[PDB]
């Protein structure tokens, strides 16, 4: 399967390069601006800027191991040491699971507002909105900890060693692991976002637009550029139960940049909680 | 460029009514959400009711079932009607402009810290005797 094997190598080298290089340009220029507009402009938070400005977090803590990525992948091996992997591999799956959480908890909060605009609830609370985000943070820290524990059993002190468990380790535990993680950080927040758009359709309805709009762009985002992704994941570790192999790792290589096209896009988010944030950029500049 | 005053306030028995009024000047109010706000001393500043430039209305839990907010924007006024007036509702009734129509309302808790045009406050005392 030597041809397999040289689009791999063309895959990680020139495809990932690019697509991470690309991410990485269009998320730190999207998402400074956004944090340097919150940090300047906003001056009383709610819970959709405390969910917003974590999701920022997220993005940057990801965007941030981007040249480590790209520069591993282009010279074909890890170099960086056992630290380092750890935290590279914590950063990429926490960014994964904390911003369709976030989006889930803004898509809450804009169900919320629609029929209590003036936030009488507990659950409408700026404090409540910091509580919700530390456990986002720490949910998928849990989430991810799996993976670093399994990581940890490898020969990572080596200094050239930052295995996939999609691709490495017992297949059986790495597909039980992988299909509850798609169900849990994927599936289910994908749902509940799905479940209050339909609220939000119905309480209109009755009352007969832009908390319309959010859900929508966030259910439609999550199930475009996660989908390949948690397909290819888990069908790249069932065929680990030949050439076959090799042509699922170059679709699931595939998937990778563009499940991460998210944290370059979502800082659109900012823009449709009806504040004109957009226009207050423009007073500052 | 608009300038508020609230006037109505006054003394109420319990379970009497009170209108105020927040009359602008300026050029036009018709593209305005205007927004009633109320701070009893010692508490913090709580939305009571808000009014879009489309006309939606907007009223909080506690007074939902009692206000009404209403406008004319060729007297360039608004209206609050508060019914059933109790001695909780006491405090300095203040109200709100935000230039963008369709903004306020949405969220007026949080959106009123973004507005830089706001009356003087008309005391509303609801008191027995
Ligand atoms: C055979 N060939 C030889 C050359 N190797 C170079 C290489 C080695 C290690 C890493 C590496 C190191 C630490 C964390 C992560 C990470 O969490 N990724 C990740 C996880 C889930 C989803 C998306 C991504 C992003 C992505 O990596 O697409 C990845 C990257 C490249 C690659 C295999
Ligand atoms: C439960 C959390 C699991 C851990 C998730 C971390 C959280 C995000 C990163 C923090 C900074 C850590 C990066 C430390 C930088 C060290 C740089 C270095 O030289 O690394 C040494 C090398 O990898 C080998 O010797
Ligand atoms: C320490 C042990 C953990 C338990 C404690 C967890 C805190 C959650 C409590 C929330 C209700 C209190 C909130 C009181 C009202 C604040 C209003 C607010 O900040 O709402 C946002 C507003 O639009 C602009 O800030
Ligand atoms: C520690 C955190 C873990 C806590 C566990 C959280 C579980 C919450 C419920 C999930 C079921 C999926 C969401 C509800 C069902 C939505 C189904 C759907 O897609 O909507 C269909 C329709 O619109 C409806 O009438
Ligand atoms: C990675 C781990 C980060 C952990 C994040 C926790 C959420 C709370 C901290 C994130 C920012 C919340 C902002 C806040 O506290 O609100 C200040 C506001 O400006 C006053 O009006
Ligand atoms: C401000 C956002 C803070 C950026 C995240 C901190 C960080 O550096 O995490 C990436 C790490 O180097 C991965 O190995
Ligand atoms: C990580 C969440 C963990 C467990 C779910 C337990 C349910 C906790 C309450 C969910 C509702 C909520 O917090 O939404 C408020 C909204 O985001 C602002 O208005
Ligand atoms: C009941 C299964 C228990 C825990 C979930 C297992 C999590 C597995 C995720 C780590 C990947 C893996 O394959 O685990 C290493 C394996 O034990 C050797 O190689
Ligand atoms: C991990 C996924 C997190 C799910 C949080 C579930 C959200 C549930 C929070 C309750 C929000 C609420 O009060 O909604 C009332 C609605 O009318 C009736 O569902
Ligand atoms: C803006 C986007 C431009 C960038 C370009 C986007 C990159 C292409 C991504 C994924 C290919 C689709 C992957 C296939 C996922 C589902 C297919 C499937 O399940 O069938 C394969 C099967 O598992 C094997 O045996
Ligand atoms: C970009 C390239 C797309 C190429 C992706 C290749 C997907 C191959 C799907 C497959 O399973 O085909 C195995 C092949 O027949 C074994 O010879």
């Amino acid at each position: 399967c030597e041809n397999w094997l040289a689009l791999e190598n063309i895959l990680e080298k020139y495809y990932l390069s690019a697509f991470y290089g690309i991410e990485f340009i269009v998320g730190m220029l999207g998402n400074f601006t956004v944090v340097f507009g919150y940090l300047f402009c906003m001056k009383n938070w709610n819970s959709s800027n405390v969910y917003l400005f974590n999701l920022s977090i997220s993005d940057l803590a990801f965007l941030c191991t981007l040249p480590m990525l790209i520069r591993s992948y282009a010279t074909g091996n890890w170099t960086y040491g056992d630290v380092l992997c750890i935290s590279n591999r914590y950063v990429l799956h926490a960014n994964l699971y904390t911003s369709i959480l976030f989006l889930t908890f803004i898509s809450i909060d804009r169900y919320l507002l629609m029929k209590f605009p003036f936030r009488e609830h507990i659950l409408q609370k700026k404090e409540f909105a910091i509580l919700i985000s530390l456990a986002v943070w720490v949910l998928v820290t849990l989430e991810v900890l799996p993976m670093l524990t399994f990581i940890t059993s490898t020969p990572i002190e080596k200094g050239d060693s930052c295995v996939d468990y999609a691709s490495s380790g017992n297949p059986k535990y790495s597909l039980i692991y992988s299909l509850c993680l798609t169900l849990l950080g994927f599936l289910i927040p994908l749902s509940v976002m799905c479940f209050f758009y339909y609220k939000m359709v119905v309480f209109l309805k009755k009352r007969s637009n832009k908390p319309l709009r959010l859900v929508v762009l966030a259910v439609v985002i999550f199930s475009v550029l996660f989908t390949p992704y948690h397909i290819m994941r888990n069908v790249r570790i069932a065929s680990r139960l030949g050439c076959s192999q090799k042509a699922i790792n170059c679709l699931y290589i595939l998937t990778r940049p563009l499940a991460f096209l998210n944290s370059a896009v979502n800082p659109i988010f900012y823009f449709l909680v009806g504040d004109h944030f957009r226009d207050m950029l423009f007073s500052k500049l | 460029e608009v300038q508020l005053v609230e006037s109505g306030g006054g003394l109420v028995q319990p379970g009497g009514s009170l209108r105020l009024s927040c009359e602008a000047s300026g050029y036009t109010l018709a593209n305005y959400a205007i927004g009633w706000f109320r701070q009893a001393p010692g508490k913090e500043r709580e939305g009571v009711s808000c009014i879009s430039s489309g006309g939606s209305t907007v009223y909080s839990e506690s007074v939902k079932d009692r206000f009404t907010i209403s406008r004319d924007n060729a007297k360039k006024i608004v209206y609050l009607q508060m019914n059933s007036l109790q001695p909780e509702d006491t405090a300095v009734y203040y109200c709100a402009a935000d230039p963008f129509g369709e903004r306020l309302c949405i969220d007026p808790n949080t959106f009123a810290g973004y507005l830089e045009t706001w009356g003087q406050g008309t005391q509303v005392t609801v008191s027995s005797l």
